[PDB]
């Protein structure tokens, strides 16, 4: 499925320092409905 | 014949019932109700769960003025922004400076988490009431599952037995029920399609498979930041979290009677609530006639131990002169004390041993073995409780 999406480039608030940025490792969505604890993060990048 | 007696409602209680007809020796029936299951007929208003605000990439309208169409979504927000000049890595996204425009657009839906996470609101209404016994009859426990109505004959060794109907149709659900997992909440749920923001009900799917869900969750677009290509919004938390939190203790916790709920299907369970009368028709080859039973006399009783207490703490030995041998009925003709054993096998001229229980510290009761009373004097001691664990 890869060949035909790519990684890009998004707004993030905070890329360090409270400093907004066109990143490339941008966060989407976090999910938490898992009771274990663990997080599902999704991200600009692959 | 037909043998009529009514007994509480009440798992884990032996009760003892005399069988008396006429020109017969009388009989001895323990009876004891395992577990009551009160199960509520349910009717499935809707499911909810956590929300999910679909949010896809916002039309910016470079040199135009992008226009919001009505679509029918839950919690369908649209909102076109003015004046907006939003840039990318390598510079501006649009040619214009000014009257470039921004459509954002979002709604809401079912969360990943709906088929895992969910709470289902049911109408609970005439509640079903079952009940497992135990009957000792002739030396043998015998099992009897029958509908608690009074129209359910359920014949076991010849003998036809008629169950209810229950004194109270009390069913620990009110007529408006919530079910999460294993607990069940008593709540007058919002119906489908008036849920409020940020309570239960923000979300409403008829079924967990419903492809069009209710939504009205307080979704409200924001202007976005100044050379900035992204969706603002301020959004009512989940309401189905909220509840989450909020429900308190659930009905296995708060119900009076000391009542256990249940899941999968939803019942009360050992709600201890009023009493249950029992129709037993018993066979004619099940009893015995007074001449070929034994004949009781020069009968005396003596109580060399007894503690007044919930069970058998107290023993009595009653001397006896029966004319033949034989199988003899046990039976407290004091309603005060309960003796323990049903049937005693009779010799001649011997003597028995009984176990009784009692609340009385002065307890003075007739025991009937066989046709024939014996006064029975006990000086019975208080108990160390305290505290038992049954």
């Amino acid at each position: 499925v890869y060949k035909a999406t790519r990684p890009y480039l998004a707004h993030c608030p905070d890329c360090g320092e409270g400093h907004s940025c066109h990143s490339p490792v941008a966060l989407e969505r976090i999910r938490n409905e898992a009771t274990d604890g663990t997080l599902k993060i999704q991200v600009s990048l692959q | 014949y037909e043998h009529v007696t009514v007994i509480p409602n009440t798992v884990g209680v032996p009760y003892k019932t005399l069988v008396n007809r006429p020109g017969y020796s009388p009989m001895v029936l323990e009876m004891e109700l395992l577990s009551v299951t009160l199960e509520p007929t349910l009717s499935l208003d809707y499911i909810t769960c956590e929300y999910k605000t679909v949010i896809p990439s916002p039309y910016v309208k470079c040199c135009g003025t992008a226009e919001c169409k009505d679509k029918n979504l839950p919690d369908y927000s649209c909102k076109v922004f003015t004046g907006v000049y939003p840039f990318m890595w390598g510079g501006a996204y649009c040619f214009c400076d000014a009257e470039n425009t921004q459509l954002s657009e979002a709604h809401v839906e079912k969360s990943e988490s709906c088929k895992t996470e969910f709470a289902s609101a049911y109408r609970a209404h005439t509640a079903s009431a079952s009940a497992k016994l135990r009957v000792l009859y002739q030396g043998n426990n015998i099992t009897v599952t029958a509908y608690a109505n009074g129209d359910h004959a359920v014949t076991v060794k010849d003998a036809k037995f008629i169950v209810g109907p229950m004194s109270s149709a009390w069913t620990p659900f009110d007529n408006k029920i919530v079910v999460y997992k294993g607990d069940v909440y008593n709540m007058d749920y919002p119906p489908f399609g008036a849920g409020r923001p940020g309570q239960f009900g923000d979300i409403q799917s008829r079924t967990p498979e419903s492809k069009d869900v209710y939504a009205n969750t307080q979704l409200v677009l924001q202007r976005p930041a100044a050379g900035t290509v992204h969706v603002p919004y301020s959004q009512a938390p989940s309401g189905f979290k909220y509840w989450l939190k909020e429900r308190g203790a659930s009905l296995q916790h708060t119900a009076p009677f000391g009542c256990q709920i249940a899941t999968n299907p939803v019942r009360a369970v050992n709600c201890a609530v009023g009493n249950m009368p029992i129709s037993i028709d018993i066979p004619e080859a099940a009893f015995t006639r007074v001449v070929d039973a034994p004949s009781l006399t020069d009968m005396s009783c003596e109580v060399p131990a007894c503690t007044h207490s919930s069970d058998f703490g107290g023993v009595a030995i009653i001397k006896y002169a029966a004319s033949k041998k034989g199988k003899c009925a046990v039976h407290s003709m004091t309603n005060a004390v309960t003796i323990r054993e049903a049937e005693i096998e009779v010799e001649g001229n011997s003597q028995l041993q009984i176990s009784f229980s009692t609340a009385l510290a002065s307890a003075e009761f007739r025991v009937q073995v066989c046709s024939t009373q014996v006064h029975c004097a006990a000086e019975c001691h208080p108990p160390k409780d305290h505290i038992v664990n049954y």
